[PDB]
């Protein structure tokens, strides 16, 4: 979620 | 005077450097109202930020800017440095400089745009960010030891031999409290007590501090509790009812030593350690074993500190000696060893100056740091 | 200089912004004589409206244009309005504000059709409705609480935290002094006395008013007014008989908490109060409880707040502590609260003006109030 | 033969497995009488039960056992129970296996009782609870997909993959068709129609399920509907009033893409589906995307499924197509995939019998299902 | 064999249960001399109750014991229930059960002190009260409807929709047949005529019983009547014409302005009867309007009130009003009707419930 | 007919002998299911090998069997070579010889314990264990050159002047593609991209499959990219754009020490071994570089080398890199081609010499 | 009572 | 509501 990509 | 921030996903803890417990411990939390103020005559001010959005919570919709360590909103992150800076320490920061922190494998955009609102905004006239696990190190006194960082949002296993860290040894792993807090909230719902909102989310990680340890043997624990037995702990909540859990008490910390709970495909924190253990040489591993540091505020529950040392050495060689080095005062770690290294004679050549940051832009954060 | 009427369905209680007591108190009745007259000189009139009706109440038709709060009849509502401008408060209102009331939930047919009467008949400069659970808080000085209303129609509750109110848990309920006056002269049957017309309505309305009280527990006092005790009281009509009610006037007020008396499904006003504190929130409720105002005409009988008071403790939590707040003055206090709101610089920039009213028309209350 | 039951909280959908349509269809409610019975030799017994509870409706208090999901009142859903198995199906209960359902995240407490009184109060020889979302697509018959349920009570979703499901990311929201009735009742106030017992709340549902529709773009619908156009639409009272509803007609499942109109912190149902998406693995995102199962009575509307596609386009990347199935004969289809499968000779081992219930108690649900 | 005793208060409808007319009607007055009697070896005794102060009216002073439902003399209706017990119906009623009736919102002496007398007067093993529109639904047959007493004192409408009645809505007027005799004889003042006493309150009546009639456009009727007169014959040779007041006397039932009375007609405590019931109840107790009493018995009425409720009524609505042409002595019937059924044995006031608890075990049960 | 089969760390590729391109390449892959499957009717299988494997990657918990060469887990390496068998190929082992392969400097309880399952599982009649850099020349036709192997675990250098392999100048290094896929999901870090799990590092190499490329003047290119900017499109929709993190990924090749490595790169060991050789031996290692592999397939690794060791030869000496297209499975190609022999017929071992003395009877005629 | 519909 | 603590 928080990043950019995954997550 | 210099200033030392630790700015966490959960608390933000700051004070000045040279001190030995920070001036300001408030959650970073900025809330909206949500509702419709109609009592024209008083103070409804948009947007609270801190303890006092935590205790005018029921209105609010409370907002963590950091998640999983890295800053996803910059506006209202603005708001929790202004006002740690002047309502909570009433400091102008023009005058001193500030020691912030940061995870590692962070991307770049956090320390240039960190770098950007040091400067460009706040106007410090030094400034200098370091990496959350050595300052655990350099609080504990040692040189030697892999550190266990672990609060809200991140977890680290950062090897260092002697001053020398190792970059190809350090594991980074997204499974602390904030996901435990989600997990005890959506394992509470099996009991019959629902809580959905992030004002009963504040009410769960409450539950969670107070509440919940670590097992040693789960199996045997869950064995336990299966009999009607004293592993009931009643708990209040704040409009009157009382709430009992007896089975998830364990079962909240026990997704960080088994990431399969909530979906990870990860091992735990007791297997990351010893694969950053076997990620170094053979002449460190011999005294790396030995200095085994935590830090964080989920390395705070009543049980890990002595299951750690049973998981570690139940996949270590037999003749090698682990002592998990567990201080009491471990939770303010990161801020001790900032208020440690910043007092430093040796440190004062090592600060970012105003006057090679705009000749440089706010790219000098990589090569400097 | 603006002025406050807080336009009751029962009673219309009007004065002037800034003191603390209503100039104008007198009813909403509007009399139409039923009777034939024949005396060549003055003798009578058309009519009459207010406390005229009241005078001449034996050769006159009583009748009420609001009911339950929603006017049902404009062309002699407009006759009191220009009664209570004119003939009691005697001023223009060409030069004043006008600060008017509302339940809440209610038509908006109200809001459109009194504006546009206040605007286009009376020629106000500018005017703002209210509701009047607010206005019961402005009155207390508070801003944390749970405000109960009542008298003559509707018995509405509306929470308010920190003057942001929660506009998804306000309870309104028909049960008031009319209700219970149309209760009693129909329970005083059962001893002989039959109350039929609208002028005998007035005498029942002064038989309640008087002495009817609440009781403690019902179950023990209609066991203790099986025997013959001091429960009875006389009273004289306008003519000179008299009557004795003994056992009927603790169950007028009992229909208040048990309104299955007059075949109505709702639960009595300790449930819907109950029940609009648990739908708030968890860190509202627990000064919610402890912040309870009643206002209105109808709590102003001796054992309402005891008995409020036994019966919600009986619902809330046991840890949990509830103050049923009660002034003496609690029957303007919706009046005392408009005169407070009117009285305000913050406030002067809140009215509806002519200017806005010329553009849009009678739909501007709705975005404004 | 088994026994396919669909204990919804407001509609009870039995019927036999192996065929394609419900047989029992009537709603869940027990109705107890509230006035004074005057005759002799009459048949009003205690307690009218399902469709019978709805011709009796001007006296009866309707009661809904099942709330949200869970079961609040144990005792008269034994009678509905009771009520379906005899006197709308006609089979004795102790020679037929029962596939009971069940929300996912329920207190397990439901699951026990319920197999305790399915087992000693009922005499099953055989049961099996399964969880609501699942069965939609055995419904379908396609094993991929992210199944949104919805339907007085409960509204949750749950992505399968390739029969395997992500429990991690399933999600429970509490604002299905009872929400919408209750705020359809509270915004026909404003009007003027004031619907307010359990009798009016049956003719507000019947408004809601004949004219409701969703809207496409809000903002504009609500700007059309402003002007006098051709929304309103009369409804004939079932004692022959009509009621023209024009501007609240898309305001009632309107709620459901925006929960804040009653206060809930939540995201619409366009916003837990996104979330439920992107909390799955990358590889499993592509044809979770494509397959989006709509299901329950509460996504009957005029609109939503093709506002659905509208608004998680506005979300999704731009290269990944979005499918929203609507099987129009979806408001059985949880009932149609218990006929499915209960209806396979692979699933026969799955029942849990009287053999494992007497040796287990009722907590082997939990280890089974 | 239980008694059913209709104890109205313009005449006593007595009879035996099971039955379908009841044995004894006469009416409820009890003369007494006025004058001085000079015939030594006579009769004469000291009053007369019923018919017989019919047969001597013009010696005599007839007072009603019954007042608007209320019993106002309690030492002469135990003469008019001694009467219809021992002279009229000729039974010792300490081996019958006595089935009692009375008007819905009433005081609550009358339950106490009618099972006072029944007990302790008369010693009837035991009784039971009824209310006068349940009974009137009884013969009917149905157990849906809204019911329209009237009578010599009381006009109330009673709704049940299922055998449940709602009794938050049982409007009661007080502008039956009495009333209306009150007014036709101070209407006819206007003609010529002027009846005063008692023996010309029972001319009176017996005018209105035969010769008056509800129109059904009132207005219509004045202005045709400016153009219908009838003819009664006075016991004594005379002739009386009345044109015009033969339906302004009935008129007052749907127009209560007429005597001074604030309240609405029969027409407007039905409708406001209906619309305190809830919208499932409404859409059939539109469509069953039953009708009961005396002062239905109009050429009018029944055709009137269909007229003057669709007006209010939505017209999506269709309305039935239930008028039996037995209606007169419906209250009996329905009281033989639930005096005859198996169900209703359990259901009596027992002499030892009374002994056990006194004359206020009537609220209690009933 | 023979078998040859290449039993890589990253792909197998198996197919008949005396073909020219192997019959059916997969990765070597066995994922298990590791969420709860509810259904009945599939959902099956309970382990998936090979292409199903990384078709399904968002259940399964993808393991390779094979770490630098060494085979961790026996049990998964037979569901492998019993999936390239039957499912891939339709082939009873019992008919045919297979041919197999190993990385130099291997532990010999990898050639023991292959010998065991060929013959006692399998009852392969003739098998042959060939060593990998051997058949890359073989491949290439010469017998004169240095093979500078590089898959997805080991790299090697094997000199060999004709026939006659040195053994004393062979260098092992490994620092192969999935340790250069471990740092580029370490390196993507840096602009927000965040791979964690087995099924993200499957899109990890994929991304290093057709983005990366070796830069020649790696200064000059880190100063010029402060536009080399590319864009990789993940499988769920989203764009992922990486511009100075493609030749920085190869650049582990050339300089260890971003892994933490004391080793040296490639083009320094192939120096080293050259140098552990004779004198006379160099004037022809310099001019013949084979090389193979999977890693040596980017866009400038064969130039990179031949720039770099001319930096450390001496100037008067000539070198050519040789690197065929088809390079990337030359191991296979000179296993068909050595598999096609009269010579080689003879040099098998039959299950008749494995009965004897166990399966230690490849220690000495391999 | 004196509402639009109901009551 | 209808659970066994909050709602
Ligand atoms: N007494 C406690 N026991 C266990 N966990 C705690 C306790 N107190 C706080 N925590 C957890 O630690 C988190 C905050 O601790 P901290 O180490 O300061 O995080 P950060 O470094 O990001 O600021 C909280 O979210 C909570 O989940
Ligand atoms: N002292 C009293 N005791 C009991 N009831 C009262 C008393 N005073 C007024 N009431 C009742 O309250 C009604 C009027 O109260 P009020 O609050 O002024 O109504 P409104 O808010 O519409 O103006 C009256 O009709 C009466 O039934
Ligand atoms: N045609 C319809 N249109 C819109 N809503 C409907 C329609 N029919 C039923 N509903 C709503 O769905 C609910 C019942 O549908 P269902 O999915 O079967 O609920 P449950 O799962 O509890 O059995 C009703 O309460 C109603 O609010
Ligand atoms: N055919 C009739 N037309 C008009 N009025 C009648 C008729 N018959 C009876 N009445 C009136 O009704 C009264 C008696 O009717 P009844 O229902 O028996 O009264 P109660 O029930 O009190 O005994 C008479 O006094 C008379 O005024
Ligand atoms: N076209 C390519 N470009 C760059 N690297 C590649 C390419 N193809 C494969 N690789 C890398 O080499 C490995 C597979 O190549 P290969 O030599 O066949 O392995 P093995 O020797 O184990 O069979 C993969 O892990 C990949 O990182
Ligand atoms: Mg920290
Ligand atoms: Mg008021
Ligand atoms: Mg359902
Ligand atoms: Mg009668
Ligand atoms: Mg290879």
């Amino acid at each position: 979620p928080a990043w950019l990509a995954t997550c | 005077t210099a200033l030392v921030c630790d700015n966490g996903s959960g608390l933000v803890k700051a004070g000045f450097a040279g001190d030995d417990a920070p001036r300001a411990v408030f959650p970073s939390i900025v809330g909206r109202p949500r509702h419709q103020g109609v009592m024209v005559g008083m103070g409804q001010k948009d947007s609270y930020v801190g303890d006092e959005a935590q205790s005018k919570r029921g209105i609010l919709t409370l907002k963590y800017p950091i998640e999983h360590g890295i800053i996803t909103n910059w506006d209202d992150m603005e708001k929790i440095w202004h006002h740690t800076f002047y309502n909570e320490l009433r400091v102008a920061p023009e005058e001193h400089p500030t020691l912030l922190t940061e995870a590692p494998l962070n991307p770049k955009a956090n320390r240039e745009k960190m770098t950007q609102i040091m400067f460009e905004t706040f106007n410090v006239p030094a400034m200098y960010v370091a990496i959350q696990a050595v300052l655990s190190l350099y609080a504990s006194g040692r040189t030697t030891g892999i550190v266990l960082d672990s609060g809200d949002g991140v977890t680290h296993n950062v090897p260092i031999y002697e001053g020398y860290a190792l970059p190809h040894a350090i594991m980074r792993l997204d499974l602390a409290g904030r996901d435990l807090t989600d997990y005890l909230m959506k394992i509470l719902t099996e009991r019959g007590y629902s809580f959905v909102t992030t004002a009963e989310r504040e009410i769960v990680r409450d539950i969670k501090e107070k509440l919940c340890y670590v097992a040693l043997d789960f199996e045997n624990e869950m064995a336990t509790a299966a009999s009607s037995s004293s592993l009931e702990k009643s708990y209040e909540l704040p409009d009157g009812q009382v709430i009992t859990i007896g089975n998830e008490r364990f079962r909240c910390p026990e997704t960080l030593f088994q990431p399969s709970f909530i979906g990870m495909e990860s091992a735990g924190i007791h297997e990351t350690t010893y694969n950053s253990i076997m990620k170094c040489d053979i002449d460190i591993r011999k005294d790396l074993y030995a200095n085994n540091v935590m830090s964080g505020g989920t390395t705070m529950y009543p049980g890990i500190a002595d299951r750690m040392q049973k998981e570690i050495t139940a996949l270590a060689p037999s003749t090698m000696k682990i002592k998990i080095i567990a201080p009491p005062e471990r939770k303010y770690s990161v801020w001790i060893g900032g208020s440690i290294l910043a007092s430093l004679s040796t440190f004062q050549q090592m600060w970012i100056t105003k006057q090679e940051y705009d000749e440089a832009g706010p790219s000098i954060v990589h090569r400097k740091c």
